[PDB]
């Protein structure tokens, strides 16, 4: 049941676990069930043994120029990112910089949606994805559709806490700014062009708004970036129209 | 030992080959050559490979 599994970790992985065999490097990964349980001791085995098995298959792709070790590579990096959700749990203090440390390590992976969203699926089990919405929103930025629409529609939805599939009709949200302007964006690769701009025309009215209420020292780093965001919605407005 | 080199690798992180490689005889003389000029051609070179290394002084 590696294939349940592999939603499972999304959801069951207690039962799917136990037809994958133990000498696989999946088999340790997905045992590692036991940060789902809060079983370092038993994490940190698994890891090990996983380090082990992706030995033996990196002697192995060492021949071929180094060119799909790339993909035991990554593995290695997901191991490692183990280790981190041990310590991010176990020591609050290390937390802040474990998250700085895993958005470093993410900016280097070539951008292939299925790697990234495994990356995400180790990291989520101590982040909530609505926390970290610059890793959704570079996410967002992977492609166009970002790989297909169904997922883009799952991005918003996620970072917007809005359903478009029920509340297309829905007024611009109260999401942070950046997130309207991305599912602004959205918007615009469809068939609702001219509703794309309309919004783009009450964004940049709310946001004008805001700019009045952020005439202030206190706020003025949501002022300043709120140009930036006036700015971009402004020359959509130009190219759109 | 290993081991400890995949947890360096895996804690340096992910990276684009790409980026990597970005940032970072025989035959083809016999498809012209009569072979009487270049088989001894090849004896030659075997012999100077040897020639040139240390093991001469002791053949």
């Amino acid at each position: 049941a590696r294939m349940a599994a592999a939603a499972a970790w999304g959801l069951s992985m207690e039962e799917y676990t136990c037809m994958i065999p133990r000498d696989t490097h999946d088999g340790a990964f997905y045992r590692a069930l036991a940060l789902h349980q809060d079983l370092f001791s038993l994490a940190q085995q698994c890891i090990d043994k996983a380090r082990d098995l992706l030995d033996a298959e990196l002697t192995a792709m060492a021949g071929e120029s180094y060119s799909r070790a790339y993909g035991a590579m990554v593995s290695c990096h997901m191991l490692s990112e183990l280790e981190e959700v041990i310590q991010y749990k176990l020591v609050p203090e290390r937390r802040e910089i474990i998250r700085q440390i895993w958005w470093e390590r993410l900016q280097g992976c070539q951008r292939i949606v299925e790697d990234w969203q495994k990356i995400l699926m180790v990291r989520s089990l101590v982040v909530s994805p609505h926390e970290d919405m610059r890793t959704w929103l570079k996410y967002a930025s992977l492609c166009g559709k970002s790989g297909r629409l169904a997922l883009a529609h799952k991005t918003l939805v996620l970072l917007l806490g809005v359903d478009p599939s029920r509340q297309l009709d829905h007024p611009l949200p109260t999401v942070h700014p950046q997130v309207t302007y991305a599912y602004m964006k959205n918007m615009w690769k469809s068939a609702r062009k001219i509703d794309a701009f309309q919004h783009m025309q009450h964004f940049v009215q709310t946001m004008q708004q805001q700019a009045q209420h952020a005439i202030a020292t206190e706020d003025q780093q949501h002022k300043q970036e709120l140009h930036k965001l006036m700015a971009r919605c402004f020359l959509k407005l130009g190219e759109w129209q | 030992t290993r081991r400890e080199a995949i947890r360096v690798l895996g804690l340096l992180g992910a990276l684009d080959p790409y980026k990597h490689k970005v940032n970072i005889e025989m035959l083809v003389n016999m498809g012209n050559l009569p072979l009487d000029e270049f088989y001894p051609a090849v004896s030659m070179v075997a012999l100077m490979r040897i020639f040139r290394d240390q093991s001469l002084s002791h053949h």
